[PDB]
């Protein structure tokens, strides 16, 4: 908790110098909680909600051949009609939430060709003669 | 089953360029991998040359060929080449023209019966 | 000499059968206890996929999602009833008289005008209080003086007149990890292989009724009557039958009731019966006899197929019991009826009115220990549903092959959804493997 | 949801293109559960075991070197007394459903087999002079 | 549980073998706990606790670098000041309980350079003649 969101205004570029202070901090009585077993139950079913919503984004990243990484390439070309802009206008004078905000109706198309593109690289590590 | 048939000429004077023609037929260069040249050199055997991934049109060749053979593909003919710049008297050889594939779960050669190449 | 290595798949589509808990959902659209107990939506357009070349095995005697409903329905039954009033107090002796204005005579001794003494919201004082009980409810203390029905065995509580219990369809979804799979072949025996099988998020709407000897307002087969039992041979065993055209029932209470409202505690009422507005009539079924003297043929043909090709089949009334067994337990409007189902099954292959009981403290089926009372409805009732299966048990079995008798059976509550969960198992999903392929690291 | 299992019925070999099918699809009110405490336990209880299913899969893969892959290759050779067929006989012709039916004993010896496995390897690998 | 502590007593060096013996240990009615709700949550919140812990461990091997290994290096060099032995005082005769009590100061300083160490990593990997 020294930057949990520090980064907020930064631009784009600037702000991927923080991954690691929001990653670090996304998966942080006695007798109360049996003795009343309201508690109990609210406690857990905030428990458990954060630990599942860990693991979906840890499973993404699995899924499109990212995993382990916080910074991941990929094969996917971008489309000019996703954001109709160059990288100049992106990486600087430009913050992360001002992005999503961009970006937001083409997440899923996004994610469907992640996936796409990883299930592609696996059939041709079946074929030895791969990629000449 | 692929049945791989070959021509061209069977002399090339120095100097001169080889090229070899070797038609499909069976199946499609556009969807296979693995169309490949090796040639039968007398006093030494066989030596690979390289090959073509019909389906990118990617290709990978032994590196004491780099400087000088091309392979190609020609997807309305369903036939592809190999061509090399200017030859020696070194390069005769009997050359085949042959389809390998191999994959984590099957093995097998197609492998035509060459062309006889003389270079002089 | 193969000479190949191991390797491992993550992800591969391979099922074992399993037990896990299900979980309700329902429509959305729909004071009802199953609006509240079935609060997540389910999807408008679920996800069916048909599965090529598959064969499964099925077995709709041994299919625990059968046993969740029973255990579900009880459960929400003991929850609803958990914060109203008890009715303790009412156990008292009561003064009772014969309620003989303006009566059928098939209503006789039906109605008791009871009075008798209770408490008011003071500790210190009493009341004299009055209201009309059927007689089913009432018993004889060693010829005025008159006990409630349960008052040597059990609890007594007031439904809650808030709360309902008509019937929603509910669907039951599988938790992450498991899948449903499906029947959709044709005339299915309930058991044994089906070929045609797809998987699916959650069961189609299937309605919680509860009746007994008839089945209610369930799917209607399909093709044809088809009959299913887990052996037929074994007398000791009920066959359900399933229609493929319905038999509509409509069912009603023709005296006009009204209520009143007594205190029996300090913010506590207790809702008692009241004088019945015009004559005293009988509560009543009525089946049309055009139809069901037709259904049964169609029944008959299919029932004979499973013991003969020219034996004599017959239908017989029901043996003795309570009424929960010998009659049909029909619950409709908010009240219990007992009707007597002799009119429907007295004949021999080689309109129809039915008279009803209606008792207001009820002992469900479901344990001993505590009672429930119903309070009254106001005005009248009338009732339609649908006859879509009748339970029948053999009584015979004995050797003389030239007929055989069928009686209305059943009772146990699993009957009524048995025959809805027929189509549906569930399996856990097993994501590894390995297979050798010619290939090392 | 668009194939959960729509591969149970295809060899093994093309069964081997839905992985990421089946992947994705293994680890997907308000007042009612805390009023009644039967059902917060109820559902807490399938949602906790969902995650452990999940995780000692993966804590498998990571034991055996296939953390976060779909098909991966392992240095055990095949006993040809676990399945005495060649390769034509398994990829072709047959589907999952069968090929477990037929393992399912050996199982074990395998699984046993590939953590001995990585472990030679992760020795080999504190000596710079290894496989020379 | 063939060992789930056998090399407890083993020299630093010799307990490295056992490391995936240990792992495998560390994430391992019907009625009675509906019926009585304050055993449902006691069981609950001792498997959520499992779940968690092993969580952390695995997120901490991720931002380190070290993910999926159960051996792995880093770019961090050893201060003489955490512990002034030489490797034939460490690797031999001394047990991995006996280097706990001696470094347990010095862990959070540790940890802390090695997540620098990552960043800077990953901040040369944004540099195409990166290294050169
Ligand atoms: C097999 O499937 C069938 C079909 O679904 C099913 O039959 C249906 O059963 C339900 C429940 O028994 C029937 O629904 C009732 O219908 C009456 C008819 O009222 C009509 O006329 C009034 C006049 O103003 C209209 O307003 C009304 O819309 C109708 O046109 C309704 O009156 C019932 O509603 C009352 O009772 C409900 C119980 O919870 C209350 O929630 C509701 O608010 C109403 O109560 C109010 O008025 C009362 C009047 O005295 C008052 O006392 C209350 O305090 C309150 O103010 C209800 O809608 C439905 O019609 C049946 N369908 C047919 C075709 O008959 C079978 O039962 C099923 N078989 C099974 C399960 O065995
Ligand atoms: C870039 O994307 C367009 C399509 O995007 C459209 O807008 C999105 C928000 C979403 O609604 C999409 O479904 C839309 O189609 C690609 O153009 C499409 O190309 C296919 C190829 O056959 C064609 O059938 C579609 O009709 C095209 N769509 C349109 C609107 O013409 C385009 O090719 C993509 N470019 C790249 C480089 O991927
Ligand atoms: C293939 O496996 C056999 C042993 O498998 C047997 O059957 C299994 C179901 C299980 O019961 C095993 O425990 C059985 O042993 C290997 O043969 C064994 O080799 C060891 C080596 O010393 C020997 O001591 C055993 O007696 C042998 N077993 C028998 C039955 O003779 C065989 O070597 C394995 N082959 C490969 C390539 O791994
Ligand atoms: C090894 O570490 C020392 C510092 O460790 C000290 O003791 C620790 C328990 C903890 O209290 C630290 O905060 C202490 O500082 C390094 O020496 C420091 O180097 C910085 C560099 O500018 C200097 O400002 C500090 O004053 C130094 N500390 C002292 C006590 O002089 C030393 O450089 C480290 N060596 C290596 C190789 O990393
Ligand atoms: C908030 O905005 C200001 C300017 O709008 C940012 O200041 C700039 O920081 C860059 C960093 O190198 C300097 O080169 C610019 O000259 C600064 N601008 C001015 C006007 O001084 C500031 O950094 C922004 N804050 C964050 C968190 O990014
Ligand atoms: C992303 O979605 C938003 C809505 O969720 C789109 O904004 C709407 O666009 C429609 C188009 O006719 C307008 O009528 C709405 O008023 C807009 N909503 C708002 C809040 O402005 C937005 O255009 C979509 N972006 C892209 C790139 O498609
Ligand atoms: C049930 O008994 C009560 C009395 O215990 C009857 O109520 C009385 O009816 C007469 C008729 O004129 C009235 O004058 C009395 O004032 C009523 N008494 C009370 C206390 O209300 C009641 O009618 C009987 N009900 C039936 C159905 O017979
Ligand atoms: C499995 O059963 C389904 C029944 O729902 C069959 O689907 C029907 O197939 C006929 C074929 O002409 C179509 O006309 C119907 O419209 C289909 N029904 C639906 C609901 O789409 C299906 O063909 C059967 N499959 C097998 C292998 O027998
Ligand atoms: C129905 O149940 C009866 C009772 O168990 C089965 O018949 C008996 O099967 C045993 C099997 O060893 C025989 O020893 C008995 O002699 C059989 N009883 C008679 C009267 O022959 C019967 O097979 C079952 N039928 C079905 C269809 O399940
Ligand atoms: C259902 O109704 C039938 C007739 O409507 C009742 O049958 C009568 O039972 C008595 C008992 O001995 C016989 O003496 C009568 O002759 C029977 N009537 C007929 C027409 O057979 C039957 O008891 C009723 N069932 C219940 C449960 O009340
Ligand atoms: C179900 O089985 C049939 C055949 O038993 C499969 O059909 C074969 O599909 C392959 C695919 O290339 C064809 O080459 C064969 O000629 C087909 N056979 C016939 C008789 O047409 C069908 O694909 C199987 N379904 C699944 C899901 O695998
Ligand atoms: C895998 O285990 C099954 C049992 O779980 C084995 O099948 C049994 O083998 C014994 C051997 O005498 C038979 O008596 C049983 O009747 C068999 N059971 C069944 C259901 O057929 C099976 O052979 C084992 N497979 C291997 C390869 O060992
Ligand atoms: C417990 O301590 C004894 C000695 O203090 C260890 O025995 C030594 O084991 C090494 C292993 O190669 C031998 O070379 C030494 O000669 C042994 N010493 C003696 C005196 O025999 C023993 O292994 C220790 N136990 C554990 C678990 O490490
Ligand atoms: C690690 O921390 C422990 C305490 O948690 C340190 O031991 C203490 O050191 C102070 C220094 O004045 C002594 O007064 C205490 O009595 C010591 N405690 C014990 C239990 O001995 C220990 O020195 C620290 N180690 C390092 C390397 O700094
Ligand atoms: C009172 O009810 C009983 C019920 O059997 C009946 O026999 C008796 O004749 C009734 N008394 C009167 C006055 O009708
Ligand atoms: C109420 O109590 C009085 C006390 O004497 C008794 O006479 C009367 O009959 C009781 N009433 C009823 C209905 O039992
Ligand atoms: C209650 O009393 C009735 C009177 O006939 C009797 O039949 C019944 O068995 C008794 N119940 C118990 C539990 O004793
Ligand atoms: C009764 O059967 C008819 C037949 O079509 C059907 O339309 C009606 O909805 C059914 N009623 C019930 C309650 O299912
Ligand atoms: C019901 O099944 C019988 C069986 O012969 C058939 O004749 C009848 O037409 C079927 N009814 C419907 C509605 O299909
Ligand atoms: C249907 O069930 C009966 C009862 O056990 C059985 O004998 C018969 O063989 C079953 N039919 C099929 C097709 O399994
Ligand atoms: C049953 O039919 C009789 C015939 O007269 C009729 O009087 C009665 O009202 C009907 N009952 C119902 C529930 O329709
Ligand atoms: C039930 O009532 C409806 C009301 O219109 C009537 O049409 C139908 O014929 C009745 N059914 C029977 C069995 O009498
Ligand atoms: C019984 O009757 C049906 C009617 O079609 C016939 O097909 C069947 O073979 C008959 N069975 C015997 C045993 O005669
Ligand atoms: C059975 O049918 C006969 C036919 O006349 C009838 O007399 C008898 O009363 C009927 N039984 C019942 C219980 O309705
Ligand atoms: C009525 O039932 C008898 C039973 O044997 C049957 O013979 C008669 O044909 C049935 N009536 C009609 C209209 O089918
Ligand atoms: C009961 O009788 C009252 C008397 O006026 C009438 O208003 C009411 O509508 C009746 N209720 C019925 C027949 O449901």
């Amino acid at each position: 908790f020294l930057g949990f969101l520090g980064a907020a205004g930064s631009t784009m570029g600037a702000a991927s110098m923080t991954l690691t202070v929001q990653a670090r901090n996304l998966l942080s009585c006695q007798q109360h909680l049996l003795k009343l077993t309201v508690w109990g139950i609210k406690q857990l079913q905030a428990r458990v909600l954060a630990v599942e919503r860990y693991l979906r984004d840890q499973q993404l990243l699995g899924i499109w051949g990212c995993s382990g990484k916080l910074i991941c390439c990929t094969n996917v070309p971008w489309n000019s009609s996703w954001s109709n802009r160059n990288l100049s206008e992106i990486w600087d004078n430009m913050t992360w939430l001002q992005w999503d905000k961009e970006i937001s109706n083409y997440t899923q198309i996004i994610y469907g060709l992640l996936e796409e593109s990883q299930n592609q690289q696996e059939k041709n590590e079946q074929d030895l003669l791969a990629l000449d | 089953e692929v049945q791989l048939v070959e021509s061209g000429p069977g002399l090339v004077r120095p100097s001169e360029t080889l090229s070899l023609t070797c038609a499909v037929s069976g199946d499609s260069i556009s969807t296979n991998n693995g169309w490949s040249w090796i040639r039968q050199t007398p006093g030494k055997g066989l030596e690979w040359i390289g090959y073509i991934n019909g389906r990118s049109g990617s290709t990978r060749y032994n590196p004491s060929l780099q400087s000088r053979v091309t392979i190609s593909t020609d997807t309305s003919g369903n036939q592809f080449s190999l061509k090399v710049n200017s030859v020696t008297a070194a390069d005769t050889a009997k050359y085949y023209c042959a389809f390998f594939w191999s994959t984590y779960y099957k093995r097998f050669d197609v492998w035509g019966p060459g062309v006889r190449v003389t270079v002089s | 000499a193969e000479n190949l290595w191991v390797t491992v798949y993550y992800g591969v589509p391979v099922w074992k059968d399993a037990e896990t808990t299900l979980f309700c959902a329902s429509d959305a659209k729909a004071h009802n206890v199953w609006a509240t107990h079935c609060c997540v939506p389910t999807d408008p357009n679920p996800q069916e996929i048909h599965l090529e070349n598959v064969t499964e095995e099925f077995n709709m005697w041994k299919n625990n999602m059968v046993e969740q409903m029973h255990t579900d329905i009880i459960s929400l039954w003991d929850q609803s009833l958990k914060p109203c009033v008890k009715l303790t107090p009412l156990c008292v002796t009561l003064q009772c008289t014969n309620v003989t204005n303006n009566i059928t005579d098939d209503m006789r001794g039906e109605l008791k005008n009871c009075s008798f003494n209770m408490t008011t919201e003071l500790r210190d004082k009493k009341q004299k209080v009055y209201s009309l009980f059927y007689r089913l409810d009432v018993v004889q203390i060693n010829n005025k003086e008159y006990r409630l029905i349960n008052c040597n065995t059990s609890a007594i509580t007031q439904a809650c007149p808030k709360v309902s219990f008509e019937p929603i369809p509910i669907h039951y979804c599988a938790p992450a990890g498991f899948a449903i799979l499906k029947c959709k072949d044709k005339k299915f025996n309930g058991t044994g292989p089906c070929t045609n099988v797809s998987t699916v998020q959650c069961t189609h709407g299937i309605k919680p009724v509860v009746s007994t000897q008839l089945l209610l307002n369930g799917s209607l087969a399909e093709e044809e009557v088809i009959i299913r039992s887990e052996n037929i041979t074994n007398n000791a065993k009920n066959i359900l039958v399933q229609l493929n055209e319905s038999v509509q029932i409509n069912c009603t209470r023709p005296n006009n009731n009204t209520r009143k409202s007594i205190r029996i505690g300090p913010g506590q009422w207790f809702y008692a019966t009241g004088d019945i507005i015009g004559d005293i009539r009988q509560a009543h079924c009525n089946v049309s006899k055009a139809t069901w003297n037709e259904t049964l043929g169609k029944v008959v043909k299919q029932l004979r197929k499973h013991f003969g090709n020219n034996t004599i089949i017959r239908f017989a009334n029901s043996s003795g019991g309570d009424l929960e067994v010998t009659t049909h337990s029909f619950n409709c409007g908010g009240e219990f009826f007992y009707c007597n189902t002799s009119g429907l099954f007295n004949s021999t292959w080689i309109s129809i009115t039915l008279p009803c009981r209606i008792k207001q403290i009820i002992n469900m089926w479901q344990r001993i220990g505590q009672a429930m009372y119903a309070p009254p409805i106001q005005g009248v009732i009338r009732c339609v549903s649908n006859i879509t299966g009748l339970i029948l048990t053999r009584d015979g079995g004995s050797t003389n092959s030239t007929t055989e008798t069928f009686r209305p059976g059943g009772g146990d509550m699993r009957d009524n959804w048995r025959s809805e969960l027929y189509k549906y198992k569930v399996v856990k999903i097993e994501p590894l493997g390995v297979a050798p392929t010619r290939c090392k690291r």
